[PDB]
């Protein structure tokens, strides 16, 4: 016959091979499709959805409901701290199991804006203002008011319409970074203060929560499948 | 101005003046099935305004400590009007629905619902080799409620209840995939979603697959001053949208 | 795919793209230019690693049985179904209705067993697997009537060649497989909870066709699915607990997450 | 009846497909359309960011 | 292929679908439309799978038989029929005439037999299969004159490669392969009954081309028959008895069918 | 001297014939002609449904 | 010779493959066919035909 | 390439190509004419052989480790770094930044290991290499789950067959790898000094997945690199030293050059 | 979609793309461009020879 | 299938061949390119540029 020749790489199997092979039931006619609302074509789709985010996990609150309630009250003075937590979904406690860190436990890289909502969730007495600050890294958290308010930063004012957004932007010497803790590519911090008290009047209560949320913006990606940490076994089920 | 609202199904009318717009499935407004989709080859009945508008369901309070509740779509409606007269004489249908919940309290009181319509919200048994009974699972227009404790496992045949993880083993805060609004009582007093028919056949039989559960899950609690009202209800209407049904029989 | 940052410079306006109402069940469309000021930047990425045909499409171990030439358990038999191993579970299990054509890759091996047997000399193995749809004969013994294969896809492999495939269509009797079903297949709803007949997809056998040596040898099969040609709709959230049994959904209660030591660290413990 | 389409970059290949039934051919790796828009804005009204959400 | 519904109103007419008389031989050709409203459905299905191409072309086990490499038995002889086997014999019986081009495949297995043999150290088998047409010499030993196959159709096979195959044309001396004869070849109508040349198709002979090992080692030969450009005609019932013999339509009486309770019962028994 | 034909779906293949035989060829799976009118009527009159079978 | 490379599945037996092999009997020409009444093209021919059910089946 | 001497005649000119100023930093551009009279030549020499993506583009062993079907050390991992070997990591560093495409290629081997096991008879093996992206589970014994390679590429190879090989794309987090950092990845500049996380491209898996004896088998994978699609920047002056370690760039003082007798001498000692 | 390029010599031969990933593809052998003059000569002022390049 | 024919040198590993092999990460888009200065394309451009020669080298 022809004369061929055969390479490395013949009579192996790789995982991630796309050959054709013969179908073992040949004419076989499948079942007509019909449009189920919802297809999925892009898991960035899906990670462009806001997720409820568990701030609070501290001990006794992961089994409850009290992971998603950040507390915020009336107090002396102003330019307190309300919460703290790094930049980098898919290690920290706080981002690992929510919705959009979820779909980057399953990959190594990731790039893009993120987008932070808060939801004051006080009465409709309650008023306040609040300082929501990004701190880039290479000078560790900021610790004061005045030290986070060098960085990124919105002042939100709760009135009607009572949420409001912080859009983490893009600011990295390199063009992906990894999912994984390393401290080349180190994400920064992000904090909130009080810009002002919580007042209320007599006859409302003076203790308020604020649910925080997460998504993926549009200029958002990730690269280079892997195996989850977060699904175990020690025999077939 | 963009707070009121108004929907009209039937006989039925609901109005809001507080109204945080209307969520619309996956963008799949609820149709009739076509003939090019259809495998079932009757006539379908549409009784139209007879089966298609709301329904109130029981009320139920909200108190400061309190898990949640859910009640499973077409298992809520099966003893109410012509919609469970025309699912027990036949064996197919297929409809949409609009949900709308509602609870009001003053400019003095604080807590967040979040309302979710789960499609196939298959749940846990809390001995982990039985599966639930379905008397632990379905209501009638009675709402089932979650716990904020685990259910110890014994021999039973009872739901593993837990807010935290829904009761099918997630994270409660990641429900939010599914068509959803929340209510925060310092903005709005309901929400409306209106479900298409999700399903991966053209039509089911509705009196052994429920397809969609509603879920009212507290995230902040319910708060207030005393000399305030104590006591606060939630009530949810569910009208039907697009109903058809096929396979005439005996009652049953 | 990924979209190109827009420029900006200050503003003060009675715009406020910034505050929002979550309440209304709509994801914001915030980018970052609104919130400050930007520059124009080029975008190259993709989202070609995030395609649903490249997250479901690789090679996966779903189960692996064992057989023996000698004495009992002469034969396998497995019914296929892609949930007795986690990982590939967990991932069709972010959607609700899945809808694929299988590649099943076998990979078969075969360990000299033990014995006080003098003079072992080993033929080359050679060894059967059989599909059986739903019904019809299964086999009930090594040397039955059923390992005729007159009209059941069966394959023959000998020993050290390349791993065999075979491509099945999508054998669902609905018009996607459900991942999740809340209901009974019985009218009284009695019995068992979550069972379905949509995601049937018959049986698998496999055996020696030849005892080469006079001691023993047992072989494993190990059984590979690859999803391809994929479409997916409905997405669930991810599972939070470790999985107990293949046909259930049962669970222990677990934590929304791990913990840390305050609301304002910058660690995990 | 080959199919000439676009390779991966930061060329070209060829395909033939061998067998008569359509469950037999390679992946399809380059699909890449793509709409987030029933999951992230599913509201009936439509939502313009630099207006309230909620007059 | 399958045929779409049609959608009807309610009738009151002189029409009489229903009506029919079934002594006249003739299957009605009633449509669900006739008897009740239905919709307009458009169907999408195919009768792809119940082709007569599909239905009898795929591999079937016909036989197997077994020789040595030392001893008595050194070569297998066989008569090539499809009607040793129950299962591919029963296909081809739902006909009383086909015609089909064959295709052989054979897997030849080998196993180690238990003796006291020391340092035994086989190399490599190489078997011979040798199809005969009819008439012309038979080997009547290993080391006859008959296997140089100076136009005898031969293949050699050596051990771990894969299975050899062959087509084979339609070789019929009549214009179809009958399934059932009802006649005599003897013209007084005498000997053996139903017998007949239609379906000669020669003789398979199997031997060992080498004894490898000083030690016994036997072999099995498995031959599969895969029919392909298929013709068939004339219909008939399927069998409902099991077979007893591969020469003879021969038969134990057999209930029409198995027993219920009642004639409302609605379970089996 | 290829035949390029179509695929079950619910595309296209290429196909060489290699052998001078024509019973060495691949079966022939995509022929759907069928006619039951041959054992289902029979019948020498023409039998018109939603008429009498017998007058 | 022309580099190759082999994939999973080769030197398998499937039952259900089709693929091309010689002919052990080459230039064999066949018999002449005939038209024979009642030609089976499709397995749905032969089950549009009426057949007698044997509803009664209880005991003997 | 390489360019044609021209000819030239005698000069007397106040023109001076031969003195120059290599102060300026500038190689002078000097040719044989200048200085000379030369011929006309015409040269048909090529620089093909020192093109970039010759000199980096061939396999290059960069490690080898051993791992056995018995006892302790049942499987191998290794840190995929071109810096285990002094010879290919050499032509790497006459460069400060390179940027390729990797293709493995693995020869893996195995030999009986001494024992006092009677009546030893191995089937073949089956070894799997299994490719762990950074981050993820890693197999902390033979028979974890890990190596159910749901979303790990992974090769399975037989003995006796071709080496694996397979491609890699360039994997780095920048726009190329860095042979060479001078700086800390810590912002305090404490810690390891000269590690980054450019070069990162996971570990490396492999085992057996099958004993196939009763008596003991080492085996032993070498993995070879072969850069291409090559582009490298910046040019280094070749290592003069010895290397110590992988991580390092430290040496041990080493003279310029070896000695010879005097600086008029023509041999070398 | 084959190329056809000149080989190495004191003819021609073919190539196809098997693969769908552009890293999958031969060593590109045969890119001989080259440009010495960043490392000699990278002074600001045009050095000519025949000239001093000190004046 | 389509009759071939092995040659000598299949199954070997020479480490000097090109050959294609099918990615381990297939649909993997790597990061854009940048340019930096002083790009590398031939051995010959560093080869002629000069170098400090040590003449002296006798002894210590
Ligand atoms: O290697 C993998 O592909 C592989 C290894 C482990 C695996 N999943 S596991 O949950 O870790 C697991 C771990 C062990 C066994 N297991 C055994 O080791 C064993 C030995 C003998 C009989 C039965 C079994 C058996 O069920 C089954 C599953 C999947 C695949
Ligand atoms: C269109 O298909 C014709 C283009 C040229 C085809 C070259 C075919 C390559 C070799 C045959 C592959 C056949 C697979 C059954
Ligand atoms: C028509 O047959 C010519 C079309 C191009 C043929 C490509 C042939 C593929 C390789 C040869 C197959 C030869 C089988 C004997
Ligand atoms: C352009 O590519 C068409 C030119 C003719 C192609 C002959 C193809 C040779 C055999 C197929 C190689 C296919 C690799 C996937």
């Amino acid at each position: 016959g022809l004369p061929t020749m055969n390479t490395p790489g013949s009579c192996q199997f790789l995982t991630s091979d796309d050959f054709q092979s013969p179908s073992a039931m040949p004419q076989y006619d499948v079942t007509p499709e019909m449009r189920i609302p919802g297809e999925v074509k892009n898991l960035m789709e899906i990670a462009e959805v806001d997720s409820v985010v568990p701030v609070q996990n501290v001990g006794e609150k992961v089994n409850s409901m009290e992971a998603y309630q950040i507390p915020v009250r009336s107090n002396e003075g102003s330019g307190t701290q309300v919460f703290g937590f790094p930049l980098q979904p898919g290690y920290s406690s706080v981002f690992s199991r929510t919705l959009l860190g979820e779909i980057l436990n399953y990959y190594t890289h990731w790039s893009g804006s993120i987008k932070l909502t808060f939801m004051f969730c006080g009465s409709a007495m309650a008023t306040g203002k609040f300082l929501l600050a990004y701190s880039p890294p290479g000078a560790g958290a900021p610790t004061k008011r005045v030290d986070a308010m060098l960085g990124t930063h919105v002042i939100w004012d709760v009135g009607l319409q009572s949420s409001c957004v912080l859009c983490i932007p893009w600011i990295s010497q390199t063009h992906y970074r990894f999912v994984a803790s390393d401290e080349y590519t180190a994400g920064g911090f992000i904090t909130c203060w009080y810009q002002t008290n919580i007042v209320v009047p007599a006859d409302a209560q003076s203790s308020c929560y604020i649910m925080c949320f997460v998504s993926a913006c549009n200029d958002f990606s990730v690269r280079l499948l892997k195996d989850t940490p977060f699904i175990s076994q020690q025999n077939f089920f | 101005s963009d707070r009121a609202r108004s929907i009209t199904l039937g006989n039925s009318t609901i109005t809001t003046q507080e109204c945080a717009n209307v969520v619309v499935g996956y963008g799949v407004w609820p149709d009739y099935l076509k003939d090019s989709e259809a495998t079932a080859e009757d006539q379908p009945t549409q009784p139209d305004v007879a089966t298609c508008r709301f329904y109130t369901l029981d009320s139920v309070q909200w108190q400061k400590t309190s898990p949640g509740w859910w009640w499973k779509l077409p298992d809520a409606l099966s003893n109410l009007g012509l919609f469970g007269q025309n699912m027990q004489y036949h064996y197919l249908g297929r409809t949409g629905y609009t949900v709308h919940v509602q609870c009001n309290a003053s400019k003095f009181h604080q807590g967040c619902l979040l309302v979710v319509c789960v499609p196939e919200a298959e749940m846990g048994c809390a001995t982990l080799d039985n599966t639930p009974s379905s008397a632990e699972l379905l209501g009638g227009d009675t709402a089932k409620e979650f716990a904020d404790k685990p259910v110890a496992s014994g021999s039973n045949k009872l739901v593993q209840r837990v807010v935290y993880n829904a009761g099918m083993g997630v994270g409660v805060g990641n429900l939010t995939i599914f068509p959803h609004q929340w209510i925060n009582l310092r903005t709005n007093n309901s929400a409306t979603i209106v479900m298409p028919y999700t399903n991966s056949v053209p039509m089911d039989n509705m009196f052994r697959h429920n397809n969609v559960t509603l879920m009212v899950i507290p995230f902040v609690p319910l708060d207030y001053c005393p000399g305030s009202t104590t006591y606060v209800p939630i009530t949810v209407t569910i009208a039907p949208m697009c109903a058809e049904y096929n396979g005439l029989r005996l009652a049953g | 795919r990924v979209a190109d940052t827009v420029g900006t410079g200050p503003t003060n306006s009675e715009a406020i793209p910034a505050l929002t109402a979550a309440e209304t069940g709509h994801t914001s469309q915030v980018v970052p230019g609104d919130t400050m000021q930007t520059r124009h930047v080029k975008n190259y990425h993709s989202r070609s690693e995030s395609t649903i045909e490249n997250f479901l499409c690789r090679s996966a171990c779903v189960y692996f049985t064992e057989y023996k030439n000698s004495g009992a358990k002469r034969y396998a038999e497995w019914v296929l179904t892609p949930r007795q191993a986690a990982q590939l579970r967990r991932k069709l299990e972010f959607f609700t209705y899945v809808r694929f054509d299988l590649e099943l890759t076998f990979v078969i091996t075969s360990t000299q067993q033990p014995s006080t047997t003098q003079n072992q000399d080993a033929q080359i193995l050679t060894h059967q697997i059989m599909y059986v749809p739903p019904g019809g004969p299964v086999p009930d013994k090594v040397d039955s009537y059923v390992w005729q294969t007159s009209t059941n896809p069966s394959v023959f492999w000998t020993e050290g060649n390349a791993p065999p495939r075979m491509s099945i269509p999508f054998l669902s009797i609905g018009n996607a497989y459900s991942n999740f079903y809340d209901g009974w297949s019985e009218f009284s709803r009695n019995g068992v909870y979550g069972i379905n007949t949509l995601n049937n997809m018959g049986t698998l056998y496999a055996r020696h066709v030849n005892a080469g040596s006079t001691g023993p040898i047992k072989s494993t099969i190990r059984i590979y699915f690859k999803p391809k040609h994929v479409k997916a709709w409905i997405p669930r959230p991810p599972r939070l607990c470790q999985y107990e049994k293949a046909k259930n959904v049962n669970f222990q209660p677990s934590g929304v997450t791990t913990t840390r030591q305050s609301i304002t660290t910058m660690t995990n413990t | 009846g080959a199919q000439v389409s676009t390779q991966k970059t930061g060329i070209h290949y060829t395909n033939i497909n061998y067998y008569k039934d359509a469950a037999s051919n390679s992946a399809n790796r380059q699909d890449f359309t793509q709409d987030p828009g029933k999951f992230t804005e599913p509201v009936k009204d439509i939502m313009i960011k630099s207006l309230p959400a909620l007059n």
